[PDB]
């Protein structure tokens, strides 16, 4: 206990350092810094304070007991900053309320205050001009509100705190957006506040008011400004719209904004990935497995970083689907073995021409297939097994007999063996003859239409790809 | 309104700018060089 | 000011048209 | 989901049909893409009491698309019920389509029109001067005179 | 209230002016109310579950009828009905087996992106249960490859509803799929076994197979021709797709602006 | 930077190729010989 008493004392003042003086020299400099910089749909001060966002991700999260940054919400929310001289003695305060937090104990009013922690943008008629400044001092305090994750009487007012944000909105659509681009940095932080509004709206119901809201939001570009909040819309629109299963897909399929150009490569790599999904639950593969591909190498920065893993992971379901399949751990982590191995098994299952083994696996693990959501596997994947089964085997034997490997592919019975060879057939697999009066499976051998061919339509993926490297390479290269 | 998204949208297309500039090292380089 | 503010980046649209097409030639020409 | 039901014969499930269309259009924006001729129907019948309702729709569904040149199509032909309603952000959208059209008409009109004129709609020359009314009456005088000089 | 709204509910009805008061009553329930949620007073919606049993039963007098663009449009507005937005869904007479319904015609379609986008909806009550969507689902396995007969055991046994006006159309996507899968490598086949996967023992669809297509009706035999391909000519669709793409390749190479 | 966004969560290779070969069916494959050796 008096060792807790000196434990008391040293666990504020660095966060209300460094805590301090982030948004302090950062904010500055993105608030004043975005009159000018004629790209300003994120100052450099706003990647850094995407930086920061970054940083207290991981450093604080509630709003900070132990009277730490419980001082630094009514701080940095009194601020009316009506004009520049008017912001001297503000200037001053910034230091003047450490002083007060020094002297005394601070003052944490949670959940009662925080009402009339709003107002103070309202401070002897205060500002509406600097809504990156007034819009970063409404995400910085009240998201970190719903980083408390409390999800107990304030959820409303969470709400309330993005009404004002849609107050912010408001001031966002109306308030003198003629080259500033204080709108597109509120994109960015519309992003952000709009991923933590969105985890509010996990812990409640489906948003389909906000869903409308969110519809408006979307279009809502293109028109006034055009640049990113797009790219962040659309992805905040497919979220749940994958996760609900009707219409929505045939409107990803029309439409005409898959391309908001640039996104950070965060945005723009995971929405190869969602939109991969979506082609990928309409049975086509090879358009999708690319962009699977992609996007799994697109935005692979970190060492088991989880939906890095729901990537890999979904990845190789297509080409369970298509019938050529790689060694899925060539990336296994030991963060993974746990959520890789039940699939392991299965791909296991699949790499053989067994079907008693693939049977089996979906009694077993369908429980893990409800909470992955990927029941259209096994409706189909019996297909690509016994596909798999018959080109192995057919490639193995010359000249087969049909009552021979339906009872070694448990099949059950002779007769279907022709229907299934007959579709290895038609469907293309295999050129095999039958005289089906002795039930014989005869397979030959040719090559040289394939070397007439076959290499030189991948030769030239291979130097289409390599010349867009060149290509890629000299125009990135040329900015000095 | 009328008079107003236009130049934004006009403002939008500066990205030329960005590649005269690339074109104007370019010259630079070419020109310096003979 | 605004049918000035307006008018005035046509003069400046013209422009960039103007050296986007002439850096091409300059840049084909140097090599001979 | 209510697409079949705008094959029946009579009006009073059409009204209703387009009652519902303004309603979950904000759910349903890109449905009527597939939908096209069934609007079509709607409005080009001579027998069709609420045809120009079925404009207002596709303007504002062809508007979601981005078709302005279909959206000034029907910017002309939805009637007095599109030109009612200017107290919108719709509205700079119908100026953008319109007005643009209108000036590079009036570029075209500034070539030849002793002989071979454009046969102009009251609509299309119509919210020119009405919605040139705003700033007869809204004290504004320098946006009149960049119209009047836009209009050639 | 809502006068006679079962009427002719338990017994039938043979013909089409009651069916004609039966939709000139349901344009009565879309003057009164809705199909859409009407969110004040949730309960009031008593003429409207009692609507869906009645496009139920217009559904079954509508796959009595044949009118198959009207089945799809009460098929849509009772599919509507088990996706409300408005989370309440009280249990219904034909919900298991309606689903099962658009499910046989969207496969007698070969709506098939739309037979897997159609499955979500229902997680586990498509999988774990409700056999007249897993035994139509259970049957598309089977569909799956290439079997035959067994799909027509699974279709010789379904104890539930008629089903009959779009299985036939599965007879039928079968019956040209033996005449689809006929050309492969059956280089003879006796007649009689034939007759027994087609159908049809001595008919004169022997003539529409042996006639409308190849197969030569000879002694006890359908008789295999032959046709080749040689690669002759091509040679020069392979050296001119190559001058594409090797003008290609020079052209990415070639470029300087 | 990167953080990642978060509401979701060769001595090693070709042998495991050869070992999805070797997985399910014989693992330690040498007494199923003298197994069968005098089975038939």
């Amino acid at each position: 206990p008096p060792g807790g008493g000196e434990q008391e004392p040293p666990p504020p003042p660095a966060p209300q350092d460094v805590e301090m003086k982030e948004e302090a020299a950062t904010g500055g400099g993105s608030t004043g810094e975005a009159d000018g910089k004629t790209a300003a749909a994120a100052a450099e001060h706003s990647q850094r304070e995407l930086d920061t966002v970054t940083l207290e991700d991981i450093k604080e999260h509630v709003k900070q007991l132990e009277k730490a940054v419980s001082g630094k919400e009514p701080r940095f929310v009194l601020r009316a900053l009506r004009m520049l001289p008017s912001t001297s003695r503000r200037l001053n305060h910034y230091v003047l309320y450490k002083a007060v937090q020094g002297f005394f104990t601070s003052n944490n009013a949670t959940r009662d205050f925080l009402l009339p922690f709003l107002e103070e943008p309202m401070d002897t008629e205060a500002d509406l001009q600097f809504r990156p400044r007034t819009g970063k001092a409404a995400s910085t305090p009240l998201l970190p509100e719903v980083e408390a994750y409390l999800q107990l009487l304030v959820v409303i007012f969470m709400m309330n705190s993005k009404r004002y944000k849609e107050a912010q909105k408001i001031s966002d659509d109306l308030m003198q957006k003629i080259s500033t681009q204080n709108r597109r940095a509120l994109d960015l932080v519309a992003a952000k506040c709009y991923y933590y509004h969105a985890r509010v709206y996990e812990f409640l119901d489906k948003l389909d008011v906000v869903r409308s809201f969110l519809h408006a939001r979307l279009r809502t570009a293109t028109l006034r400004h055009d640049a990113d909040g797009q790219a962040t819309l659309l992805n905040l629109l497919l979220r749940n719209y994958l996760h609900y299963s009707l219409y929505d897909q045939a409107e990803k399929l029309v439409s005409k904004s898959v391309f908001p150009e640039q996104a950070n490569n965060n945005e723009w790599a995971r929405y190869l990935y969602y939109t991969g999904r979506i082609k990928a639950i309409q049975l086509e593969y090879s358009e999708a497995r690319r962009t699977m591909t992609n996007a799994l190498r697109k935005a692979p920065q970190h060492t088991a970083v989880g939906f890095k893993q729901t990537v890999h992971k979904l990845l190789i379901v297509v080409e369970l689907l298509l019938g050529e399949i790689p060694d899925r751990l060539q990336f296994r982590q030991p963060s993974l073995k746990r959520s890789l191995m039940p699939y392991f098994l299965l791909t296991q299952a699949v790499r053989t021409g067994n079907l008693a083994k693939f049977n089996q696996v979906l009694d077993q693990f369908g429980e893990k297939f409800q909470a992955d959501g990927t029941y259209t596997l096994i409706i189909r994947l019996r297909h690509n097994v016994i596909k798999t089964g018959v080109r192995m085997i057919s490639l193995s034997y010359s000249r087969i007999s049909l009552a021979d490997i339906a009872q070694k592919l448990q099949l059950d019975s002779p007769e279907d063996a022709e229907f299934i060879v007959a579709k290895a057939i038609r469907d293309g697999v295999i050129e095999a003859s039958i005289n089906h009066e002795k039930g014989y499976v005869q397979s030959k051998e040719m090559i040289d239409i394939y070397s007439t061919r076959e290499p030189q339509l991948a030769f030239h993926q291979r130097i289409s790809f390599c010349l867009d490297i060149h290509n890629m390479s000299v125009k990135a290269m040329r900015f000095p | 309104y009328l008079s107003k998204i236009e130049e934004l949208q006009l403002i939008v297309n500066d990205k030329s700018q960005n590649l005269r500039r690339l074109q104007a090292q370019r010259n630079e380089l070419n020109a310096k060089v003979r | 000011d605004l049918y000035s503010r307006y008018k005035k980046l046509q003069q400046e649209l013209e422009f960039l048209e103007v050296q986007e097409e002439y850096i091409k030639d300059e840049q084909k020409n140097l090599k001979k | 989901g209510i697409i079949s039901l705008l094959d029946e014969d009579e009006p009073q499930l059409k009204e209703f049909a387009l009652h519902k269309l303004n309603a979950v259009v904000n759910d349903f924006w890109a449905e009527i893409s597939e939908s096209v001729d069934k609007i079509e129907v709607l409005y080009e019948d001579e027998g069709f009491r609420s045809r120009q309702f079925a404009a207002l729709v596709a303007s504002k569904v062809f508007y979601h698309l981005g078709a302005f040149e279909e959206s000034l199509n029907y910017a002309l032909g939805a009637g007095d019920l599109f030109n009612v309603n200017d107290n919108s952000e719709y509205v700079e959208t119908i100026i953008a389509k319109c007005i643009d059209h209108y000036t590079k008409q009036c570029v075209e009109n500034a070539d030849l029109p002793e002989g071979e004129k454009k046969p102009i709609d009251q609509r299309l020359e119509g919210i020119v001067n009405k919605m040139f009314q705003r700033c007869l009456d809204d004290h504004k005088y320098k946006q009149a005179i960049g119209i009047a000089l836009e209009t050639r | 209230m809502y006068e006679q709204l079962k009427g002719e509910w338990n017994r039938k009805s043979p013909n089409l002016s009651k069916c004609g008061e039966e939709l000139g009553r349901l344009k009565l329930v879309l003057l009164e109310l809705n199909f859409l949620p009407t969110t004040g007073t949730k309960l009031t919606k008593q003429q409207l579950i009692l609507a869906r049993d009645i496009l139920e039963i217009g559904a079954q007098w509508s796959i009595l009828r044949k009118d198959i663009p009207s089945f799809e449009r009460y098929m849509a507005q009772l599919k509507c009905y088990y996706f409300d937005y408005k989370e309440q869904l009280p249990e219904s007479a034909y919900m298991h087996q309606l689903l099962g319904l658009n499910l046989l015609f969207l496969l007698s379609q070969n709506r098939v992106a739309e037979f897997h986008t159609e499955l979500e909806r229902l997680p586990a009550k498509d999988i774990q249960t409700n056999v007249y969507i897993k035994h139509p689902v259970s049957l598309e396995q089977y569909l799956m490859e290439g079997s035959y007969n067994k799909v027509f055991l699974a279709k010789g046994n379904i104890p539930a509803e008629s089903y009959t006006f779009f299985i036939d159309i599965l007879l039928d996507t079968i019956r040209d799929e033996i005449a689809g899968c006929i050309e492969k490598a059956y280089e003879k086949i006796l007649f009689t076994e034939a007759t027994r996967i087609l159908f049809f023992n001595t008919p004169k669809k022997m003539t529409d197979y042996a006639k409308k297509r190849g197969w030569v009706l000879g002694p006890n035999n359908y008789y295999s021709f032959a046709s080749q391909q040689q690669k002759p000519e091509d040679t020069t669709i392979p050296s001119t797709e190559l001058a594409k793409q090797v003008i290609e390749y020079a052209r990415q190479l070639e470029m300087i602006v | 930077m990167s953080e990642k966004k978060q509401p979701v969560d060769e001595d090693n290779w070709d042998d495991d190729n050869v070992e999805d070969d070797f997985s399910n069916q014989l693992r330690a494959e040498l007494e199923k010989h003298g197994y069968k050796m005098e089975t038939s």
